Parts: structure tokens; C-alpha cells; sequence
């Protein structure tokens, strides 16, 4: 529940070195659950 | 015919579902299958049939 707060923050992976976590999650779960929904959950903007 | 049961159970396709009666239109069904990407076009046509 507390971690739910950090999902959409711009700097979520600040200490963990993997900077492609959001892109990997989007590519993995975008089709089944919706690219727009995943992007909204993770605070990323495909158009940008 | 197992994946279709799974998809109808899935909520993402039920988002394309809009009719209060729960019955979906042919075009809405086609769009939902395309969005899910589990089925190719010929398969989608078959399940429509």
C-alpha cells in the first residue's frame, strides 16, 4: 500500500540502477491491460 | 475456445463491452480482440462467425 505512492513518481528508480523498469513493465503488460492504463499507473507519457 | 473464455472473463474486453445487457456488437468485439492481440485477424473472423 505504501509502495503504491512511488509508482508514478518521475524518479522511482533512483538507487536501483535499472533505469528501464517502466519501459519493461509497459512492454510486458501493455497489451493485456492497456498501454494507456499502464502508462497512467506508472506516470509516463508516450506522446511526450 | 479456452482463450476466448479467458478473454471474456478479462475486464479489458469488458471495457469495450458497453451495452447494459452485456451483449457486445460485432465491431466492438473485433476491436477488443485486436486490442488484446491474442487472436490474429482470420481467427477473429472465425470467432465472429
Amino acid at each position: 500500500q505504501w509502495d503504491r505512492l512511488v509508482l508514478n513518481t518521475p524518479s522511482f528508480p533512483s538507487n536501483y540502477w535499472d533505469k528501464f523498469v517502466k519501459r519493461k513493465v509497459l512492454d510486458k503488460h501493455g497489451d493485456i491491460f492497456g498501454r494507456e492504463r499502464i502508462a497512467e499507473l506508472l506516470g509516463m507519457d508516450l506522446a511526450s | 475456445f479456452l482463450k476466448l473464455k479467458d478473454i471474456v472473463g478479462s475486464e479489458a474486453f469488458q471495457d469495450y463491452v458497453t451495452d447494459p445487457r452485456g451483449l457486445i456488437s460485432k465491431k466492438d468485439f473485433q476491436k477488443a480482440m485486436d486490442s488484446q492481440k491474442q487472436f490474429t485477424g482470420p481467427e477473429i473472423q472465425f470467432l465472429l462467425s
